[PDB]
């Protein structure tokens, strides 16, 4: 839709939608399996983890519903291998080691992490403060390193092989912009 | 409901309703909806709630009568009154409108467009004075009616040369020059011309006008002449009355504004158009049309005389076995104003005017066929009830009041449709724009002539386009016809109508159309030992007939 | 080039010194005394939009109506000052169409010394257009508000798109 | 497509396209299977839930009987119908950018349909809605600007559709705008089969691309998010082969 | 001759901006139609003189490169002043569509601006047809979705509402709402975009 030229890029909301549409792992507190009762039956997600899940096993949901019944008192969400401090210190390390590679992480970087701060609060075991604090540190270094290989911008092309999705978004109309227009230009002169 | 209607239980209708209603089409179902959708689905109970296209059908129906009335968000108890509708969608149109239930529009010289006000009755309280208008009407009446005439003289197509305001005539001598404005006597008793922008004086020694014109006091002139800074006469060489224009040139430039809004009306909100059914009614005027005739007497039938009453039974007497439809009677009907009486030995003058109309009502007692089929219609006269009681049968407030009901008890109740208006009237017509007016003009226009130093048809070709090209029904300044300072609007000839009913008791009989519109002249009632009256064909036809 | 574009249609609208390679008896009525004729080699400033097709059409020695002269925009004095520090220039002052003036001109007449000066002077200015827009608040200077009145008036909308970008980003992130 | 493996591949598919419409400069074909599906999928599912909704409702007020327990009841249709609004929010922003995309490039794809040359026809490309949408909108506008303006024109240039002069009035896309992509690899599970991709050091399955202008070639390697012209990549994308973002 | 011309683009330049800065369609101002036909009989005096001009050349007396120069000016003073025109025209065309594909394509008179009369008579022909053509497109085949709703991505299945004008009650399904002045709801979200959108609710 254009409203005022949003048909070019991603607003942040269809960001955090396009990240909650991901499968998670779940801990289910209560158990709905058949007795050997209503049945999901969706229709873009397989019903057989939903209609066959016992109390106290692991499991794997789309986000949202996992979300949904964070929000009753059926859920416990289980963190990623990321979110914790003896992982965040070495993946620091190699930012700091490697000065000209983003580190290997993946799209839904710091989505995931915005969204189990606001929610799941207390399944951690953790204190957020740490895990935050970390967390922006990361932010800043990816920040100068992006802003240092900003400076060289060919005509031809440009690669940037380990950038998530929210730093891709933001930068996306201004490097556009100034690409085009530096196309525009040498093939005007020839 | 049906033959054999079942009540129905409104948690489970309300989802069919709901999706209907706030899904595809409209919006914020009220509980007087879902309970007049509970009786008209107890009107549909035929296999209902397993019948899906004729219910679904209705409500589509429903929504497609509902949604063309203003917004609609919420459905009221008006509900009950479109399912009326409903099922009646399973002459009119034709209304007769006064001077004091006209529509206000003011003019804006700045946006060049119409501009909708609210009238004082419907948003104010009007219960103790809401009539009176206020101090700053006098001064924006005659701004507004120069304003639109400044308009309508710079839209002609000649002039795209340019005319200059007053003021801007100090600095400059001895060159030609082209204006136009009020034309009035000064204080000291000189010929000038007012402008918004100031004033001049006029030199007529060797004026040279356009024949074809009355050129009184307070009508819009063009005039050409030399500036002279010697002293401040402007030499006038040249005088013009303003052309015209026709009614649908006029119309355009507003597209077709709903001023004598019938099939629709603009208020405050928003405003509204229309050409779509302009046609539509066109064709079915075309047809039926020497059915639906409208029949006009002469002026000043003064009910109170003998042989006016012998007459007038005998005009009845040829008009009772084809009653026509509609019926104008214009003109006094008391040959003396009513005022008040010093001597009560004698009686009353306004016992006297009440009893001359209680005969009127005796003698339709013997035309049932007319007081049955014909509507008919009453314009004041000059020297009737309330104007005379002021007035004494002089000239007097043109919007003037109808007849008073008091006076009236009787013609109401015996005959079945009966309007008194105001002197000027306007009906409306399914395409057809008429307007009547009953007053004194060739005298009034002989009298008061300008004088330049230097076969009775053409008399009357002047004053048509004289009175068509001011588009101003009273070119008179506020010393010779005071105005109500509000209504002036009615007497306004923006889009000229399309007949005009003009009766002149000092004019001969005369059938002209001139610049799209036809005026017809009635004269009196009487005259020389003989009566008459005439008809008018709404194919464009005229017809005149004497019975003595 | 687009037709219905606001920015190409005023950038048109500028005018160039050209002068009259050929003479013509009766023209510059539009300009001065119908009557008298203009004589050969007149110089005079004709807007773009018929300047560039005057000095094509030939007419007819098939040589073209006018010639166009090289406009003060394009000096050796501009590109020294472009060369030597574009950052702080106030391009802004020269002209408010310069670089789709620029565009137009290079293609008119194929220059490679233009192209390489003109696309390493917008490259500069981009880092430091970047640097302001990723700057936010939370007692403000005046270095910001003296650059930002610097701008070409087709950088102002890359500029805005930047900021509007950080912006909805940082109000997402902080709820 | 031709048969579904799941209705999970359609959404992913449908999700896809979306994505590749929202940044894709030019009119992308019309997927019609994929939206015939979806929409006998969508009225089945909104059948089945107003029943059993109804069924519950008419149980409830016919007696007061017992309530619906409330575990296994209120979370399931909650779930069916949280997704059935997102899937259709997913639908009308796909529907809705198509709409403003034919809005622009109105006259280029009328002159380019009527050509008998061009093997594409606006048949594919557009629904009959918006066929109906297209010529409707055309006639309005010209309709509109002919009274306005055109009709005080001079016989020479009241056409709309001009190419002659000094500028022409159409608009084409612009095929050379940088777009942000991430190469996929080929869609099947060995991603190995296709007689495109070549190797380089350490492997690194990869595909050569050409730009004529600058005489180059360019090597797209699996994994890495490049920053390249449209043009020259529009087959790779019509074969799935990457992936925009 | 067309300097006259830029006056009026410059002046769209400057409503455009009115649409970047509020980000919001609302109050398109008044037309400038006055500009438009002082163009248009400037353009009616070029083309009679273009006429004029080839009349002569056509009778013998007259320069072929004098008629030739001429013709070329004359034509492009018309190029540019249809340019001018048309370059107006669209945006405004554009923006109208884009503040009546949002509304439900039902103008809301009731409740952007009021009057509605700073738009041109044909403008408002134009803005009644697209408003058909909205209404038409959803009544085909995508009956069982809404084009003209949200396209916030549905975020959250129960929010607050908090109420903001007055009102009687209003049915739902399966239930009802009254519209009590100044309270609270604790309701699904996709039951109030509708009213939200209309101005009755909020507090999102």
């Amino acid at each position: 839709s254009l409203p005022a030229h949003l048909q070019q890029t991603f607003s942040p909301e269809e960001i955090q939608f396009i990240v909650e549409n991901e499968p998670i792992k779940i801990f289910p507190r209560i158990t709905t399996r058949q007795k050997i009762h209503t049945r999901w039956q969706l229709i873009t997600t397989d019903d057989k983890a939903l209609n066959n899940m016992v109390a106290m096993r692991s499991t794997e949901v789309v986000l949202w519903i996992a979300l949904l019944l964070k929000q009753q008192s059926k859920c416990s969400i289980v963190a990623p291998q990321w979110l914790t401090t003896k992982e965040l210190d070495r993946k620091i390390q190699y930012e700091k080691t490697h000065p000209d590679r983003f580190s290997e992480l993946p799209w839904n970087w710091l989505v995931l992490a915005r969204i189990l701060f606001n929610k799941a609060k207390d399944d951690f075991h953790d204190p957020i403060h740490e895990l935050r604090g970390k967390i922006q540190d990361l932010r800043e270094i990816r920040q100068i390193k992006v802003l240092k290989g900003l400076k060289y911008l060919n005509e031809s092309h440009l690669q940037l092989d380990n950038l998530s999705l929210l730093e891709i978004n933001e930068l996306r109309p201004f490097i556009t912009e100034i690409m085009d227009k530096l196309r525009e230009i040498h093939t005007a002169s020839l | 409901g049906n033959v054999l209607p079942v009540k129905i239980q409104p948690p489970l209708l309300r989802p069919l309703a709901y999706r209907v209603l706030s899904r595809k089409y409209g919006l914020s179902i009220k509980s007087d909806g879902l309970s007049a959708l509970a009786e008209f689905v107890g009107t549909n109970i035929g296999a209902n709630w397993r019948q899906g296209p004729a219910t679904i059908k209705f409500l589509e129906q429903f929504a497609a009568v509902w949604k063309q009335q203003e917004r609609g968000l919420f459905i009221d108890q008006s509900g009950v009154k479109e399912v009326i509708q409903e099922m009646k969608e399973r002459r009119d149109y034709f209304k007769v409108i006064n001077a004091s239930q006209q529509q206000r529009f003011s003019y804006n010289p700045h946006k060049m467009q119409f501009i909708f006000v609210p009238n004082k009755k419907q948003n104010g309280l009007g219960g103790i004075a809401g009539f009176l208008p206020d101090i700053e009407d006098k001064v924006q009446m005659f701004l507004t009616r120069y304003y639109l005439t400044n308009d309508r003289v710079m839209r002609n197509e000649n002039f795209q040369m340019s005319i200059t305001p007053i003021k801007n005539l100090l600095g400059r001598d001895a060159q030609n020059f082209l204006l136009l404005g009020l034309l009035n006597k000064n204080f000291k008793g000189n010929w000038s011309l007012e402008d918004p922008s100031g004033s001049v004086e006029i030199d007529i020694s060797q004026t040279i006008p356009t024949q074809g014109h009355y050129y009184v006091p307070g009508c819009m002139v063009l005039v050409e002449g030399i500036y002279y800074s010697v002293g401040n006469k402007f030499h006038v060489t040249s005088m013009t009355l303003p052309p015209g224009e026709r009614r649908e040139i006029t119309l355009e430039t507003i597209g077709n504004l709903d001023l004598l809004g019938i099939h629709g009306i603009s208020n405050n909100n928003f405003i509204a158009r229309l050409d779509k059914d302009l046609k539509i009614r066109l064709h079915l005027l075309e047809k039926e049309l020497t059915d639906h005739k409208f029949v006009i007497l002469g002026a000043n039938l003064f009910l109170d005389d003998l042989k006016i009453m012998t007459a007038l039974s005998k005009i009845l007497q040829k008009l009772n076995d084809d009653p026509p439809t509609l019926l104008i009677w214009q003109g006094s009907f008391t040959s003396v104003p009513v005022f008040a009486s010093m001597s009560s030995r004698n009686i009353s003058s306004s016992t006297q005017f009440k009893n001359n109309f209680d005969a009127l009502a005796t003698l339709l007692s013997r035309f049932d066929n007319l007081t049955e089929n014909t509507t008919m219609i009453f314009i004041p006269g000059p020297n009737d009830l309330w104007g005379s009681m002021v007035s004494l049968g002089a000239s007097g407030t043109l919007p003037q009041d109808p007849i008073p009901s008091a006076f009236t008890k009787k013609i109401n109740k015996v005959c079945k449709n009966v309007v008194w208006s105001s002197n000027p009237t306007r009906i409306a017509y399914l395409s057809q724009e008429i307007v009547i007016f009953r007053d004194d003009l060739s005298g009034r226009f002989k009298r008061h002539r300008l004088e330049f130093p230097f076969q009775k048809v053409q008399e009357t070709r002047k004053l048509v386009k004289t009175i068509l090209d001011q588009g101003h029904l009273s070119p008179f300044l506020d010393s010779l016809r005071p105005i109500s300072w509000d209504l002036d609007h009615t007497l306004t000839l923006c889009p000229i109508p399309s007949t005009m009913v003009l009766c002149d008791t000092t004019s001969a009989q005369f059938d002209l159309t001139y610049n799209g519109c036809k005026v017809i002249n009635p004269g009196s009632f009487i005259h020389n030992r003989r009566a008459r009256y005439m008809e008018y064909v709404p194919s464009s036809k005229k017809t005149i007939q004497e019975e003595i | 080039m687009g037709y219905y574009d606001i920015d190409d249609v005023l950038a048109d609208g500028t005018e160039f010194p050209c002068k009259f390679q050929y003479d013509i008896p009766g023209l510059g009525y539009l300009e001065n005394n119908p009557g008298r004729p203009i004589t050969k080699n007149t110089k005079l400033s004709l807007p773009l939009w018929l300047a560039r097709i005057l000095a094509i059409v030939g007419g007819d020695e098939p040589v073209p109506f006018v010639e166009l002269l090289p406009p003060d925009m394009f000096s050796t004095k501009v590109m020294n000052a472009i060369k030597t520090d574009p950052v702080a220039l106030d391009l802004h002052s020269i002209n408010s169409h310069f670089f789709s003036l620029a565009i137009k001109w290079i293609m008119l007449f194929s220059e490679k010394e233009l192209a390489n000066v003109v696309s390493e002077l917008l490259l500069q200015r981009a880092q430091e257009l970047n640097h302001h827009a990723s700057s936010l608040s939370i007692n403000t200077n005046i270095a910001t508000s003296t650059f930002l009145l610097k701008l070409e008036e087709m950088e102002k909308e890359i500029y805005k798109k930047s900021h509007e970008s950080y912006k909805d980003t940082k109000r997402w992130m902080f709820k | 497509t031709q048969i579904y493996v799941s209705p999970q591949q359609d959404f992913s598919d449908l999700m896809k396209s979306w994505k590749n419409e929202r940044c894709s400069p030019e009119l992308l074909p019309y997927p019609h299977q994929l939206m015939k599906r979806l929409l006998n999928r969508i009225s089945m599912q909104s059948q089945l839930i107003e029943n059993i909704s109804m069924g519950f409702l008419d149980m409830q007020n016919a007696s007061n009987a017992n309530p619906p327990m409330p575990n296994e009841s209120k979370l399931p249709l909650l779930c069916m119908e949280t997704e059935l609004e997102r899937l259709k929010f997913v639908i009308r922003s796909y529907i809705r950018c198509r709409l403003s995309k034919i809005d622009k490039f109105s006259l280029y794809l009328r002159q380019l349909n009527e050509d008998e040359n061009s093997l594409i026809s606006l048949t594919d490309l557009l629904s009959k809605d918006e066929i109906k949408y297209h010529d409707t909108h055309s006639l309005i506008w010209l309709k509109l600007v002919n009274d306005s303006i055109l009709k005080y024109m001079p016989e020479e240039l009241q056409a709309i559709n001009d190419t002659e002069g000094s500028v022409n009035m159409i608009d084409e896309p612009d095929w050379n705008k940088f777009v942000f992509i991430h190469v996929n690899g080929p869609p099947d599970g060995k991603w190995n089969e296709d007689p495109l991709l070549q190797e380089n050091e350490f492997g690194k399955p990869c595909y050569t691309v050409t730009i004529p202008d600058l005489k180059e070639e360019v090597e797209l390697t699996i994994g890495s998010i490049y920053v390249m012209r449209y043009e020259v990549i529009r087959d790779l994308l019509r074969d799935d082969k990457v992936a925009l973002i | 001759y067309g300097d006259l011309g830029n006056k009026l683009v410059l002046e769209a330049k400057r409503t455009k901006q009115l649409y970047a800065r509020s980000n919001q369609d609302v109050n398109l101002p008044m037309y400038h139609e006055d500009i438009i036909r002082n163009i248009l009989k400037e353009v009616s005096n070029l083309r009679k003189n273009t006429e004029y001009l080839k009349e002569q050349q056509q009778l013998g007396m007259l320069d072929d490169k004098v008629a030739k120069c001429q013709y070329f000016v004359t034509l492009l003073c018309m190029e540019r002043n249809k340019r001018c025109l048309l370059a107006y025209q669209r945006l405004r065309t554009d923006i109208l569509d884009s503040m009546a594909w949002n509304n439900n394509g039902l103008d809301l008179m009731s409740s952007s601006q009021q009057d509605t009369n700073n738009l041109s008579h044909q403008e408002q022909e134009y803005l009644k047809e697209y408003c058909d053509l909205i209404t038409d497109l959803k009544s085909g085949d995508l009956v069982d979705i809404d084009l003209s709703g949200s396209l916030v991505p549905p975020s959250d299945v129960f929010i607050d509402v908090r109420v903001l004008k007055d009102a009687g009650e209003i049915q739902t399904e399966y239930g009802v709402f009254n519209l009590i002045k100044d309270s609270q709801f604790f309701v699904r979200q996709s039951d109030v975009e509708r009213l939200i959108q209309q101005g009755y609710l909020q507090k999102i």
